[PDB]
């Protein structure tokens, strides 16, 4: 969190607080470039391109 | 005297007895207990989880 400055932090089926602080048996991370502009597509319960 | 265990029939319902009071008291109880779903730890964020 500290390298970079964050526009929005959500987390769904666990709390934030958990994410931090919690054991999980495997940690699977995905980093790309998307866009401040189009936000809305990157979302479960939408359907974005 | 001599034969207690095939030969009586009747011997078979005091087993059957027996086994259907210890089997209810399990399946019921020690199943439900513990992963009383698929994964269940008898309640919801026992320790790790917050």
């Amino acid at each position: 969190l500290s390298l970079f400055s964050v526009n929005d932090f959500t987390c769904s089926q666990i709390s934030p607080a958990a994410i931090a602080s919690n054991c999980y048996s495997s940690l699977i991370l995905d980093y790309f470039s998307y866009p401040l502009s189009m936000k809305s597509d990157l979302s479960v319960s939408s359907a974005g391109p | 005297q001599t034969g207690f265990t095939t030969t009586n029939e009747a011997f078979q319902k005091v087993q059957d007895a027996v086994n259907n009071n210890a089997q209810a008291l399990s399946k019921l109880a020690s199943e439900l207990s513990n992963t009383f779903g698929a994964i269940s730890a008898s309640i919801g964020d026992i320790i790790q989880r917050l």
